C-alpha cells in the first residue's frame, strides 16, 4: 500500500514488452500451424525435407526476437519495494522462456 | 536533390562513422536507426542485401551469409598471414581467386563471391546514403580514412571501394592524422610537435607517433595489437560472473549459449556504466535452470580482472617511442581514439606514464576520426 509513481514508469516499460511478446508469440503460433501442416505428409516426400528447412529462417528470426526481448528486460533494475514490477518481470521472462522452448521444438523438427 | 557538401567517412573494422563540417562545426550524422556509428556489416539473404544495423541485427539468424571484418581482408593477398589466421574465426567463407581473397555467400539462392573492396563499397554506399538522408542533398565527395600501417595495395583497394560506391575520394588519410586534425594539433603555434595517438577501439589497438612540422604530418612509428578491444574486457567480466554463479549455485551456465549471451550483453552494458559510475548492478531473471542472477561489480574489481590487459597497453606505447627514437618527455600531445579509451583506468595509466600530462579526450573517441576526416573534407572543398 506504498505504490509509488516511479514504479508506474517501470510497469509501463514492462507492459510495452508484454505487447511485443504478444506480437512475436503470434508469429510462433503461425509457424506452429505451418509446421503441423507439413507434418501431415501431403507434400511429395522428396520435397518434405526442403519445406521443413524453408521454415528455418522464420523460426530463427522468432528466437532472435525473443532473445532481444530478454536482453531488454535484463536492463531493468527494480528495487525490492517494487513488488508488482518484479512479479511482472518474472512472469514475462518465464513466458518468453516457455515460447523459446517451443521454438527449440520447431528447430529439432526441421533441417534434420 | 541539390548538390551537398563533402563528407568525412571513417571506414572502420567493426563500425563506420560519417561526419559533415557545416556552420563552422562538425556534425556527426546519425543513421536511420538513430545511431551515430554504423556496423561495417553486409548480410546477404534469400530476398535482400542488408547493410549496417539491419545486417548486424540478423547475424544470429544468418551467420554464414553475414560479412564483417572486410577491412582485415581489403588490399591483402589470400596467402597473407593475417588472412589465413582470421579465416579460422569467421563464419563466412573466404575463397582464393588467383591469389586474391573473396568472400563467398549465398545471395537470393545463388552462390556469389565478392572482393573485399566490393563489400567495403556496400558499407561506403550506406555511409553516403546516411549523409544524403540527413542533409537532403546529393553526396559525392568524401575523405576516407585508413590505418597508418596500410600498404599501397590496402590504400588503393579502399580508394577502389569508394569509386565503386559512386564516391569521389578527395583524399585518403591516416586515422591517427585524422584524429590530430580533429583536435587542431596542426594549427598550434611553435616548432615541430610529437603526437601520440592511443587508439583502443573497433577490435584493434593502434599506437601511432606522428611528427607535425608546419602542418605536415610524418608517421614516425606504429605499434599495437590487432586483436585487442572491449570484447576482451567483456570476456573477463563474463568469466568472473560464470565463476560467481558456480560458487553460489554449483551450476555451470557456460554450455547454455542463451544464458552466456544474456550475461555477455549485461556485462557490455555494466562495463559502459563503470566508465562513469564506481558500481554497476545486474538483474537477470531465470538466467539458468530458473535461477535469478542478481549481482553487482565495482570499477575496482573490473580494473582487477583486466589489470594485465590495461597495463599491457603501455608496451606498444614504449615500443612506438623506441621506434620513433623518442623519449616519453618529447611527446607534446596525447590523443585518445576508440570507445575503450573511455575506461578511467586506461586514462589513469596513460597519464601516469606521461607524468601527469593532460590528455586530448573532449571529442567523442568513437567519432574523432570521422570528425578529423570531415574537417579535411571541408578544407578540400
Ligand atoms: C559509449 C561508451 C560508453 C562507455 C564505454 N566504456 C567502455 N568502453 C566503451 N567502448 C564505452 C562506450
Ligand atoms: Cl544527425
Amino acid at each position: 500500500g506504498s505504490n509509488s509513481p516511479q514504479e508506474e514508469v517501470e510497469l509501463k516499460k514492462l507492459k510495452h514488452l508484454e505487447k511485443s511478446v504478444e506480437k512475436i508469440a503470434d508469429q510462433l503460433e503461425e509457424l506452429n500451424k505451418e509446421l503441423t501442416g507439413i507434418q501431415q505428409g501431403f507434400l511429395p516426400k522428396d520435397l518434405q525435407a526442403e519445406a521443413l528447412c524453408k521454415l528455418d529462417r522464420r523460426v530463427k528470426a522468432t528466437i532472435e526476437q525473443f532473445m532481444k526481448i530478454l536482453e531488454e528486460i535484463d536492463t531493468l533494475i527494480l528495487p525490492e519495494n517494487f513488488k508488482d514490477s518484479r512479479l511482472k518481470r518474472k512472469g514475462l521472462v518465464k513466458k518468453v522462456q516457455a515460447f523459446l522452448a517451443e521454438c527449440d521444438t520447431v528447430e529439432q523438427n526441421i533441417c534434420q | 536533390m541539390s548538390k551537398g557538401p563533402a563528407v568525412g567517412i571513417d571506414l572502420g573494422t567493426t563500425y563506420s562513422c560519417v561526419g559533415v563540417f557545416q556552420h563552422g562545426k562538425v556534425e556527426i550524422i546519425a543513421n536511420d536507426q538513430g545511431n551515430r556509428t554504423t556496423p561495417s556489416y553486409v548480410a546477404f539473404t534469400d530476398t535482400e542485401r542488408l547493410i549496417g544495423d539491419a545486417a548486424k541485427n540478423q547475424v544470429a539468424m544468418n551467420p554464414t551469409n553475414t560479412v564483417f571484418d572486410a577491412k582485415r581482408l581489403i588490399g591483402r593477398r589470400f596467402d597473407d598471414a593475417v588472412v589465413q589466421s582470421d579465416m579460422k574465426h569467421w563464419p563466412f567463407m573466404v575463397v582464393n581467386d588467383a591469389g586474391r581473397p573473396k568472400v563467398q555467400v549465398e545471395y537470393k539462392g545463388e552462390t556469389k563471391s565478392f572482393y573485399p573492396e566490393e563489400v567495403s563499397s556496400m558499407v561506403l554506399t550506406k555511409m553516403k546514403e546516411i549523409a544524403e538522408a540527413y542533409l537532403g542533398k546529393t553526396v559525392t565527395n568524401a575523405v576516407v580514412t585508413v590505418p597508418a600501417y596500410f600498404n599501397d595495395s590496402q590504400r588503393q583497394a579502399t580508394k577502389d571501394a569508394g569509386t565503386i560506391a559512386g564516391l569521389n575520394v578527395l583524399r585518403i588519410i591516416n586515422e591517427p592524422t585524422a584524429a590530430a586534425i580533429a583536435y587542431g594539433l596542426d594549427k598550434k603555434v611553435g616548432a615541430e610537435r610529437n603526437v601520440l595517438i592511443f587508439d583502443l577501439g573497433g577490435g584493434t589497438f593502434d599506437v601511432s607517433i606522428l611528427t607535425i612540422e608546419d602542418g605536415i604530418f610524418e608517421v614516425k612509428s606504429t605499434a599495437g595489437d590487432t586483436h585487442l578491444g572491449g570484447e576482451d574486457f567483456d570476456n573477463r567480466m563474463v568469466n568472473h560472473f560464470i565463476a560467481e554463479f558456480k560458487r553460489k549455485h554449483k551450476k555451470d551456465i557456460s554450455e547454455n549459449k542463451r544464458a552466456v549471451r544474456r550475461l555477455r550483453t549485461a556485462c557490455e552494458r555494466a562495463k559502459r556504466t563503470l566508465s562513469s559510475s564506481t558500481q554497476a548492478s545486474i538483474e537477470i531473471d531465470s538466467l539458468y535452470e530458473g535461477i535469478d542472477f542478481y549481482t553487482s561489480i565495482t570499477r575496482a574489481r573490473f580494473e582487477e580482472l583486466n589489470a594485465d590487459l590495461f597495463r599491457g597497453t603501455l608496451d606498444p606505447v614504449e615500443k612506438a617511442l623506441r621506434d620513433a627514437k623518442l623519449d616519453k618527455s618529447q611527446i607534446h600531445d596525447i590523443v585518445l581514439v576508440g570507445g575503450s579509451t573511455r575506461i578511467p583506468k586506461i586514462q589513469k595509466l596513460l597519464q601516469d606514464f606521461f607524468n601527469g600530462k593532460e590528455l586530448n579526450k573532449s571529442i567523442n573517441p568513437d567519432e574523432a576520426v570521422a570528425y578529423g576526416a570531415a574537417v579535411q573534407a571541408a578544407i578540400l572543398s
